[PDB]
């Protein structure tokens, strides 16, 4: 009964991820980075 | 300096002498950055 409820909150939880990374995957394949390779003389 | 003062050339100069010895970024960044608080001056990627 245990690998049921196993699978299913593991297969849950990779949805999850997939569709984040998809999602975030997107996200930066559309808004162009931001790149910024100094900021402050600090830096 | 009070017009047409005596002391409105010195400190002008002194002023300008001041300014280039480094002793007025010296002093604000003294009154401003060196005494204060939260002085992470952008620390952990705060910009991006």
């Amino acid at each position: 009964l245990s690998a049921r409820i196993v699978a299913g909150v593991w297969w849950f939880f990779t949805l999850i991820i997939i569709s984040s990374y998809t999602a975030n995957l997107a996200a930066f394949l559309t808004v162009e980075r931001m790149v910024s390779p100094i900021e402050s003389a600090e830096d | 300096t009070p017009k047409g003062s005596s002391l409105g050339t010195p400190v002008n100069l002194a002023v300008l002498k001041l300014s280039e010895q480094g002793v007025l970024d010296k002093l604000k960044n003294k009154w401003w950055y060196d005494k204060g608080e939260c002085g992470a001056k952008d620390s952990g990627s705060k910009e991006k």
